[PDB]
């Protein structure tokens, strides 16, 4: 009758509580009712399937409440400080012309209503025109570690094919599809700002990511096996440096993965992070 | 007949063909053997590689790449 | 709950429990009611929380 | 109003054409030179070469012992043209960038004067752009005309 | 209410009517901006008729809008009380004119002394928002209880 | 007893057929709400008025 | 010294599916006066659809700052896809869908 | 063979599911028995299995828990994680 | 709850590599005034192309969902005010037998 | 409101005022591309929406499980098979007025006895 399903840590018994976490790679709207000058905010937490574990979050944010006139839409970038309008990305991703961005943007040619709200981006759209004035309005703009412009231009352009939506892929020539999907949230969010579209709800269950055993080990063994190749090397470099022999036995050391996993599945915490995801098993009856 | 519909009682013979099958627990033993079997050999094969820069007045280099991983 | 259909406004579909405790209810009753129970028990329990403070 | 425990006793008891050839011209000429494709973003519907008028012009404009990182091929070597080609004249300007997905399975049937065709496999294809129909620009003049 | 005024309900609408905030944005069903440069005569086949009335240098630019008659009844109102409260607004920088309770159709239009649009445009927040047709601030939904 | 349960369906019964014609002239746009609420608050407080007025 | 040959030339741009194109990496067209198919030699035939009609603002050049040696071959003519013992084809994509891992 | 589908809280947006077969299905009284509701739907997609599943662990433990009140199923459901038993034979 | 698990997670390539066999038009090859009325289809929230008959497709996929071919543990939605085709393969989502 | 795009340049047309002949433009302020007036309109508010309430609607509607049936007939082809679903515009102020597609002609007939 024993279930099993538990570790065995010290001659304790101890089980891994199912962790709760929230999605990604989903086009979320949000409404401000604070006094800020954002009335909706267009969040998406981008991140890869597996590897890195990426935590970069793209935000398409409206300015200006409703009532007042010139509500522009200017969406933030990561390594970029202040934000940036995204007629100016699309400038910036190959699509020079307004009337594609507008194309991209709203799919149906017969709504005025999104279109009279995209003009003051096509007017400062229209104030940077050039897709290498905006490749140098975003080298300039954020990231001051270029110093050379010449570098800064191609990093930001860079920029524009790896960090910018980490999703999809992250080689180069992929800005069209990029763009077809920048245009997709910001129809998500004019179309939210339209009234016509609730809310996104987070309380949706469908929307929550569960955790057991298997990606809390994956984390846990990822950071402890790049801890483990980073050590490998640090005495590759020693050995070589120092000009002497070398040994198998003193450059992979095992203590790094044992005291590791013991130590995680051991203690409470999963490196505070977390906390209390390994609790002993109750053994006061069956259903307990 | 064979082609006669089902009633309600019925029903309950199917929930145990369901945990003759899973069991009570079955989400950890699948979650954790998916990981034994399949997560050891992604984090291992997603960053084995790692190779030292040698410099010398010719250049030269060292490389250390992790294969296929062994449980016991 | 997926077992209506949609925009139906009929008091039963809206959370009406028109069976009683002698006869059980129905599983959307039982839900409902659930539901009403977490509810009371957060709500007496957060009402309990502030009071102390209060108190003190 | 009970359960049924006795399951096992009772199931134990209980139980006009025109045909035209095809050929693959020989691999000497795919040695020789390499086909791309050409794709305009200026909505004009012509545009074609002969409108692009004369002379055609496309082309492309101390530390110890450490780390390095790695890469691999075929990304370091379309790393590495990262110059985009151009044609003009000496003006319209038309300047191309990759398309990379548009790669998969694009086969060229080129008509020659007979019935049959020529089929090449097509190696890349660029979306080439028309630059400069205003002319202006301004870059710090810009920024400080953004600043109103 | 008053010890003498009791027990009335006309008494209280004309209270209500005197405190309850209200405002030009919530009779306006629509407006919009037309290019019209004669100050005197107007393209609009319709509007003729006002043109006809409400007249027996100025800018081409013609702002208009629409109210909705509930609104005018639900809140209390009169076009030309309307239009003596934006006259005193704005003074005589800004020509106005509004078309009478009789129409079936309310219309109101208002011209002044770069494009002429954008002006227009300020204007209209300026319309809609801070322009208070009666009623004391920070007071809403008056509801009549015995 | 039995003529108690079927008054009390008799009544529940009642309070249906209510619900049931304020829902068609809600649906039908026969119905301004009062000052103060809109017409799905008013629908909402007519229904739930009815069926708490039924339960008691 | 970029010269442009001809640009008269018409081509037609196919896209194939995967095996036929990787087998391509020859059979007789059959023009059917709005239908045109594929006799291949053994094997199957081919309907290929008039995907795009109109196909303006696309060519075809091949290569021999940094100028490089560049040559114009043709205009592009017709926008064509090839579409498809359907049952073996059908199998083999069901089949395809069996990949494991070690 | 196609018989019985996994559904999470995504898919259960676009799925009509239907709580007891033999009486929502087909096409039409003691008054002991608790009043349902009707088969005007037709579009029924899905179908339960049987709804005492929702229940967790300690619930399923509790007798006739319709005409119990919920609170009281939560009591309970708590109380059975501490009573006296056997938990294994070794 | 009794019969509720946990997923674990497939590959979205085969499905991936199946939709483009159909007639699935890539994403950079869209254009929305020569096709208006295309249903997008989205791969773990990712946008890979449209295609104009999502009914077929729609049925194909779910055939083939129910033979056993596809993992049951992806969960596919069609919205069909939103015009969209959510595919979720991604492990931690919660499921129940029905 | 419903604005026209520049030839080659695409971009938007803004309105510019002719005060020789006195007629209004429409113009484009990167090249030189200025064409006729065909109105006076030019902006248009609308602060009152009541459109977005039937959005949404698809040829194939009528393959919706999750949507009702009713068995109203319709005004044209008189098909008592139709779906029926109220506004898509999501406000507070927003009536129960329900929309009637019907299955056959695919007009959308409303069940309102005030207004038609
Ligand atoms: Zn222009
Ligand atoms: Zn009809």
């Amino acid at each position: 009758f024993d279930m099993g399903g538990y570790f065995i840590i010290n001659g304790s018994e101890k089980v891994l509580i199912a962790q709760e976490r929230s999605a990604g790679n989903i086009v979320q709207v949000f409404k401000k009712a604070a006094p800020s000058p954002i009335s909706h905010v267009a969040e998406i937490r981008s991140a890869l399937e597996k590897g890195s574990r990426f935590i970069s979050t793209l935000q398409v944010k409206l300015y200006g409440r409703e009532g007042s006139s010139a509500r522009t839409i200017k969406a933030t970038l990561p390594y970029i400080k202040q934000d940036i309008p995204i007629v100016i990305i699309f400038r910036a991703l190959g699509i020079i012309p307004d009337g594609e961005i507008l194309e991209h943007i709203c799919y149906d040619v017969n709504d005025w209503q999104m279109l009279e709200m995209l003009k003051p981006c096509v007017e400062d759209g229209f104030v940077i025109q050039d897709r290498e004035t905006a490749l140098d309005f975003i080298g300039r703009r954020g990231t001051a570690l270029g110093i050379k412009k010449e570098k800064r231009i191609q990093y930001a352009k860079d920029i524009l094919q790896k960090e910018f939506l980490p999703h999809i892929t992250q080689l180069e020539g992929f800005e069209s599809r990029k763009a077809f999907f920048l245009g997709y949230m910001i129809n998500r969010l004019l179309l939210c700002a339209l009234d016509r579209k609730d809310q996104d709800d987070r309380d949706h269950f469908g929307k929550k990511r569960l955790d057991l055993a298997g990606p809390l080990l994956a984390q846990l063994f990822k950071t402890l096996f790049k801890k483990l190749t980073k050590d490998i090397f640090r005495y590759m470099q020693r050995t070589v440096e120092e000009a002497h022999d070398f040994n198998m036995k003193l450059a992979i050391n095992a203590k790094t993965i044992t005291s590791g996993l013991k130590y995680a599945l051991a203690t409470g915490n999963w490196g505070s992070s977390r906390a209390g995801v390994s609790q002993v098993l109750n053994r006061y009856t069956y259903s307990s | 007949d064979e082609s006669a519909p089902i009633t309600a009682e019925d029903s309950w013979a199917v929930i145990s063909a369901f945990f003759r099958e899973k069991g009570l627990v079955s989400q950890q033993l699948d979650s954790f053997n998916q990981f034994v079997d399949y997560t050891l050999q992604d984090i291992i094969c997603e960053d084995s590689t790692l190779i030292l820069e040698q410099l010398a007045q010719i250049s030269r280099k060292y490389e250390i790449s992790f294969g296929k991983i062994y449980v016991t | 709950l997926p077992h209506f259909s949609k925009d139906d406004y009929s008091p039963e579909s809206k959370g009406f429990v028109e069976n009683s405790y002698l006869r059980g209810l129905t599983p959307q009753e039982f839900f409902f009611h659930a539901m009403g129970g977490r509810e009371g028990l957060i709500d007496t329990a957060v009402k309990t929380a502030e009071t102390g403070y209060i108190q003190r | 109003f009970i359960k049924r425990d006795r399951m096992r006793r009772n199931f134990l008891r209980m139980r006009e054409y025109n045909e035209f050839p095809l050929r693959a011209i020989p691999k000497e000429d795919l040695e020789n030179m390499r086909t791309h494709l050409l794709k305009f973003q200026s909505k004009k519907k012509i545009n074609p070469v002969t409108d692009f008028h004369l002379p055609v012009r496309l082309h492309r404009k101390r530390k110890t012992r450490q780390l390095k990182v790695l890469d691999e091929n075929a990304k370091k070597l379309r790393f590495e043209e990262f110059y985009p080609w151009v044609m003009e004249d000496f003006y319209n300007t038309w300047v191309g960038s990759y398309e990379a997905g548009n790669s998969d399975s694009y086969v060229l049937l080129s008509v020659e004067d007979d019935g049959s065709f020529t089929m090449i496999p097509a190696d890349k294809v660029y979306k080439f752009t028309a630059r400069n129909k205003y002319a202006t620009l301004t870059i710090d003049e810009a920024e400080k005309r953004m600043d109103k | 209410l008053e010890p003498g005024h009791a027990a009335d309900q006309e008494q209280a609408k004309l209270i209500r009517s005197a405190i309850e905030h209200t405002t030009l944005k919530s009779v306006t069903i629509a407006s919009e901006i037309y290019y019209d440069p004669d100050p005197r005569s107007t393209v609009i086949p319709e509007d003729e008729e006002i043109i006809q009335l409400h007249f027996s240098q100025q800018s081409p630019w013609l702002l208009r809008l629409e109210l909705d008659r509930a609104a005018m009844n639900d809140k209390d109102l009169t076009m030309g009380q309307v239009g003596e409260r934006i006259k005193q607004t704005f003074k005589n920088d800004l020509f106005v004119i509004w078309s009478e309770d009789n129409d079936e159709k309310l219309i109101i239009r208002c011209r002044v002394v770069a494009e002429e649009d954008h002006m227009l445009k300020k204007i209209e927040n300026t319309m809609l928002e801070n322009i208070t047709l009666r009623g004391v601030e920070n007071i809403e939904r008056v509801v009549m209880m015995k | 007893d039995g003529p108690t349960m079927r008054e009390i369906t008799e009544t529940i019964a009642e309070a249906k057929k209510k619900v049931l014609d304020v829902t068609k002239e809600a649906q039908a746009n026969l119905l301004t709400a009062k000052h103060g609420m809109t017409l799905r608050e008013s629908f909402e407080d007519n229904v739930v008025r009815f069926l708490n007025e039924a339960r008691d | 010294d970029l010269d442009l040959e001809r640009s008269n030339r018409q081509v037609w741009l196919v896209r194939l599916p995967m095996f036929l194109a990787e087998k391509w990496r020859l059979g007789k067209i059959r023009i059917n006066k709005s239908k045109i198919t594929l006799l291949l030699n053994e094997p199957h035939e081919y309907d290929l659809e008039l995907t795009k009609k109109v196909v303006e603002n696309e060519y075809v050049f091949t290569e021999q700052t940094i100028p490089k040696k560049t040559a114009i071959v043709g205009t592009v003519c017709h926008e064509c896809q090839v579409m498809p013992y359907h049952k073996i084809v059908e199998q083999r994509r069901n089949i395809v869908k069996l990949n494991n891992k070690e | 063979e196609g018989l019985v589908e996994y559904i999470d809280a995504e898919e259960e947006e676009s799925i009509l599911i239907a709580m007891q077969p033999e009486d929502l299905e087909p096409a039409e009284v003691d008054p002991a028995k608790r009043i349902r509701v009707s088969h005007h739907a037709t579009t029924f997609t899905h179908c339960e299995i049987h709804p005492s599943m929702i229940l967790g662990v300690a619930a399923s433990i509790i007798p006739f828990p319709d005409h119990n009140q919920s609170p009281r199923n939560t009591y309970q459901s708590a109380m059975g994680k501490q009573a006296m038993g056997v938990f294994l034979t070794n | 709850s009794l019969m509720s698990c946990i997923s674990v997670g497939t590959d979205p390539m085969p499905i991936i590599t199946f939709l483009s066999e159909w007639g699935m038009e890539p994403l950079e090859d869209y254009v929305p005034h020569q096709s208006p009325d295309a249903t997008r289809v989205f791969v773990n929230g990712v946008w890979h192309g449209v295609h104009r008959n999502p009914a077929r497709l729609m049925e194909t996929l779910r055939t083939l969902r129910r033979k056993g071919d596809i993992n049951p543990e992806v969960s596919m939605i069609r919205d069909i005010r939103e015009k969209e085709l959510k595919i979720f393969t991604d492990a931690g989502r919660v499921y129940r037998p029905l | 409101t419903t604005f026209r795009f520049c030839r080659d340049c695409n971009n938007m047309l803004y309105p510019r005022e002719d005060k020789e002949n006195n007629r209004l433009l429409f113009e484009c302020r990167t090249c030189s591309y200025v064409e006729e007036a065909g109105s006076p309109l030019v902006y248009r508010h609308e602060l009152i929406t009541n459109i977005g309430e039937t959005a949404g609607v698809v040829q194939d509607i009528g393959s919706d499980p999750t949507l009702p049936r009713s068995d109203r007939e319709c005004p044209k082809c008189h098909s008592r098979e139709n779906v029926f679903f109220q506004s898509q515009q999501r406000r507070k102020d927003t009536s129960m007025v329900l929309f009637f597609v019907c299955l056959s002609c695919s007009h959308i007939f409303t069940s309102d006895q005030k207004n038609k």
